[PDB]
């Protein structure tokens, strides 16, 4: 797993016991809109997996079915 | 199934957790002499064998907003304010000594100096302040000191009985009990009276919650919420699809 | 370019660790210190400043690091992995791990100190400093190594991982056990 | 990922950016001396799909010659550098300049930063000094403690009224700094801009000969920010950005029906 | 999403600001009273991919207090004052460190010391009036002196002074009207009240204060409006969110 | 039901009860001898949810400690008991108290 | 002078080609799917 | 057809993607360093102010 190389989003909150000398606490860089798109094509992705598995379930029952 | 689901439903369940937290911020918008609660996530991942690839977030208390709250300005003699940083020391009905911020004060059937909370607050000697029960006129001075007017008595006798003990502790080593009163996180520390904290007589000081701080925090909960929701549901999506490899 | 004051902020998490990867800055300033972990991979700089403080540890993976000067202060572990480090420096007090794998090392400090784990595999390092003291494990693997001072300590496990040793040292304590 | 996804978000992302730009206008409509920054669009890398190589040209109106491009990007956040408003104020510290030039303080790192801003004043050793954080202004203007009025002129000679002497003594003088590119200055916030390589060397001089601007006291300089193009633009970057979220949906329901009827 | 904090520190930004609006209208017959207006800038900009700078939002750095000389009141006590010029009329603090002011409303204590008609503390140095004092003059250099019958030529009782301030927008503000000198002030410089840049004493005078109470009323029209600037583009964030998590 | 939901309405409680204080005071603003009333708030108690059971202090800047309100209600309305102003009637029967002091009846 | 050309991209017109494009899309998916029907029927031929 | 056009330190005249603006000679527009007024004209003429 690797990390995002985004810059930290800096939020001006000097109150906050973590504010630093110029009082900005700092977020993940995590970016909603990409994690959509890569929830969409991991649940599309996987599911057209199952289909190539059940497709080669088939041909080895009838590759079974010779012989008998 | 995937271990998404509960990965998602625990992230789900701590923003609700927060939004709670940020409820009780807006309700108490009105209150005396309230401080602000802060609501933040930690981060914690799943350390092991595998794959980093699955880290829990809870939400956690990091502090409070010391931040000086509104002062209103009503005239009676019995309404104190601490100007700037500052406590009242007060014992609650258990006796456990504690810092509060709401200068509410009343004067009972007896004399004893209580607050709008009930608390009895502590004088010089560390402990309750009693006036006498037959006063005139009460005038709270600037530094805390106490001068009453015995009925009956001239005005020119006028004579300090006590001084409220107000402390001023780093506010980074304070955490509010579970009844509104700020104590030391390090047990058995006493509690020293400042003679920097001063009391504006007079006037009340309110909460210091900013309304839109809240509102506009509460928005981007929701929107993480419905998020997290989506996720859960196409983990239970994925796994339905994948029922399908062992139908033979 | 260099790294300045308002652009070290940008680079900086809550609890002050330091992150510059991929980031093109060649020099940072001397007496420079990092509150927590500093990150230097992937980096064009090519040399620490003097004086350099680390509250945590020393990124500096797959980097162009070449030179560290003697006298930096590092609270963690230094993690050096695929850079361009030729020499270690005399004096560097380090509270963790050394990584010196797959790098150009050639020489090593005399009767060096890691309070952690070492490693010089794959390294064209021919020979090790005496008495050296490594109080973790020790990985030789794939190195130019093939003999050992007269003395030396291991307090953990020792892995030749492939290389062939000849002279053992005549004074060797070992904590643990030996793997080719 | 089908690349419709990706072309897709790119844009989403493109309008994510100038969401935050906008957003960032606005909220400095009160800062005094600012420069309103905007978003600039443009076209991603087209590539030939049906083609094994880049042929020239060779029939790109044929299904042969295709073209697919991969999105969109905010390449810059383009200061604009309009003169703003006049603020007339009592105070006697705060200056404006009347054109280009910009002031120069003193960083504590050592460099000298410029800024817009004329909010200043004194420090307690008499300096002219900025009234946010507090920084020197160059050149160095000492004010004698036995001074009871400042005038600052036209071309930034500083003058003192002294009790018991007629006519007033000299202090100082003020410079104001002009680059080439005013667009390619860095913002290091605190209303102060840095010196880059797109701006060029600093050219100073007296403030009103060399085509600089005039140094105008107890005046200020308003945000040249428009809420109404902020506004309208908001309009516009929303809508797109809602636009792209249906081509997403449109894919990955089209991806659906694939490995659901297949 | 950044887009929502960065209309946040908006937000806060005017809220300060139309604090100190309110502030300086409520002041707007207080007598020495200086006028203090917000000082914005932008929070620092970061470079995403590297040169696209996006800003942070904007603060309130600093209020600072416009020290020019209000307009004159004309009253008929012999006791309230007004320097005509630079300088600041120095009290005597409970703490014993010497505070500063320059509302010249005074009066007498018990003692006859000269005091401040509101806490009481007196102003130094102590001037002592005479109870067989019937008339109390206070010279253009602060020169006190008393009409004694039976006694030609006025009696000198003492001299006040007074302390001018090479940056007085750097002096804390602690009420009352009161200053405390702080490392940016500068250092006190005393002398006699006229002499050396320090102003003139006027007797039976008072120093109005200084707020334009039209620009206030202005500043509330461009504070209010940015203010709801701000609000717009947070809510046009959240439905921008609202619509993506639902539309996919 | 959801704690979210009862937290926020007991501050529309508060608020309605402050309501009707306000209320009262504007109704009786031409009443002979009335002192006003002023609502006054206090916070509902604080839960520690992530502790065994009621357990609670130790780390409260952590996970564990964390302490959830339940609100805010009105403790008690006090009663402004400020001397007013005088009306000057020709009425002979009509009296007052200068200070303090109340007519028994 | 002092003003800048946008984008002719008519927003109506690509999502109303959009619409007829996942319809004609879907349509040719159903006959893939008819066309491995036929087949998988025409096997019982050789089934002797 | 950007013409977001911009001016870089040594004054040649480019738009905001970085593509040099061609002219009459044919060659990219190079303009005097220190300028204080630049107005386009309406049929493409650059006309500057030193």
């Amino acid at each position: 797993i690797v990390e995002s190389d985004k810059p930290l989003s800096a939020e001006y909150n000097p109150d906050h016991p973590l504010a630093n000398e110029e009082g900005y606490i700092y977020k993940p860089n995590v970016n909603v809109m990409e994690e959509m798109a890569n929830m969409i094509s991991a649940s599309r992705a996987y599911q057209t997996n199952v289909q190539v598995a059940d497709s080669s379930k088939q041909m080895l029952l009838r590759t079974l079915q010779m012989g008998q | 199934m995937d271990r998404a689901l509960f990965l998602a439903m625990s992230g789900a369940k701590q923003n609700m957790q927060a939004l709670q937290l940020r409820a009780n911020n807006l309700a108490n918008v009105s209150t005396t002499g309230f401080r602000a609660d802060l609501a933040q996530a930690r981060s914690m991942q799943a350390y092991g064998e595998g794959h980093p690839s699955r880290v829990f977030s809870m939400t956690e208390r990091p502090g409070h907003n010391f931040a000086q709250g509104s002062v209103i300005t009503t005239g009676r003699d019995l309404d104190v304010t601490i100007e700037g940083s500052g406590w009242i020391s007060v014992l609650d009905h258990t006796g456990k000594e504690g810092l509060t911020r709401n200068g509410n004060l009343k004067v009972d059937q007896n004399g004893m100096l209580t607050n709008a909370s009930g608390h009895l607050v502590l004088g010089e000697n560390d402990a309750p302040i009693t006036l006498p029960i037959p006063l005139s006129k009460i005038e709270i001075g600037r530094d805390g000191t106490i001068s009453v007017l015995p009925q009956g008595a001239p005005a020119e006798e006028f004579q300090a009985v006590d001084r409220i003990k107000l402390v001023k502790p780093n506010d980074q080593s304070l955490f509010k009990d579970t009844n509104g009163l700020f104590r030391h996180k390090t047990p058995n520390q006493p509690y020293e009276a400042d003679a920097t904290v001063s009391l504006q007589t007079g006037a009340i000081e309110g909460s210091n919650v900013n309304a839109v701080g809240e509102m506009t925090a509460l928005i981007d909960l929701q929107r993480q919420f419905e998020m997290q929701v989506k996720m859960m549901s196409t983990a239970e999506e994925m796994d339905k699809s994948s029922d399908s490899l062992l139908r033979m | 370019y260099e790294l300045d004051y308002y652009s070290k902020f940008g680079h900086t998490d809550n609890y002050g660790n330091l992150d510059l990867r991929n980031k093109p800055y060649t020099q940072l300033p001397s007496g420079f210190v990092v509150k927590g972990n500093l990150n230097i991979s992937q980096t064009p700089i090519k040399k620490l400043p003097k004086g350099l403080d680390v509250g945590g540890s020393l990124e500096a993976t797959n980097s162009a690091l070449k030179t560290i000067r003697s006298g930096t202060k590092i609270k963690g572990y230094a993690n050096l992995l695929g850079s361009k480090i030729e020499s270690w420096p005399r004096g560097i007090k380090l509270g963790g791990y050394l990584n010196l794998t797959d790098t150009p090392l050639k020489t090593l400090p005399a009767k060096l100190r890691v309070k952690g784990d070492l490693s010089v595999i794959r390294t064209p390092i021919s020979a090790l400093p005496e008495g050296l003291v490594v109080d973790g494990n020790l990985y030789i693997g794939g190195s130019a190594l093939q003999v050992f001072p007269d003395t030396m300590t291991v307090k953990g496990n020792i892995f030749l991982g492939g290389n062939k040793i000849t002279k053992w040292p005549s004074n060797l304590t070992l904590g643990g056990a030996v793997a080719p | 990922m089908h690349p419709a996804l990706w072309v897709s978000k790119t844009g989403l992302d493109a309008q994510q950016t100038n969401i935050a730009t906008i957003s960032n206008n606005l909220a400095n409509a009160s800062t005094v001396g600012y420069k309103k920054s905007r978003a600039v669009f443009e076209d991603l890398f087209y590539q030939n799909i049906n083609q094994p190589g880049g042929q020239s040209s060779q029939n790109t109106e044929l299904p042969s010659g295709l073209m697919l491009g991969a999105g969109s990007k905010v390449v810059a956040t383009q200061k604009v550098h309009t003169h703003g408003n006049a603020q007339t104020t009592t105070n006697a510290l705060d200056m404006m300049v009347e054109g280009d030039g910009f002031f120069q303080v003193t960083l504590p790192d050592g460099n000298i930063g410029y800024t817009r801003n004329g909010q200043f004043t004194l420090n307690g050793e008499g300096t002219l000094v900025t009234s946010g954080s507090g920084y020197p202004v160059e050149p160095e203007i000492v004010i004698p403690e036995d001074a009871i009025s400042i005038t600052v002129g036209t071309d930034g000679e500083v003058s003192v009224r002294v009790r018991g002497q007629q006519d007033n003594q000299v202090v100082g003088q003020l410079t104001i700094t002009d680059f080439v590119n005013p667009g390619g200055l860095e913002p290091i916030g605190q209303n102060l801009y840095l010196p880059t390589g797109a701006s060029g060397d600093p050219q100073e001089g007296v403030p009103g000969l060399d085509g600089l601007g005039e140094i105008r006291q107890s005046m200020l300089e308003a945000s040249n920010v428009n809420v109404t193009e902020e506004l309208v633009n908001m309009i516009e970057a929303q809508r797109v950005y809602e636009m792209n979220s249906k081509v997403i949906s449109s894919v990955d329901k089209m991806m659906s029906f694939v490995n659901q009827q297949l």
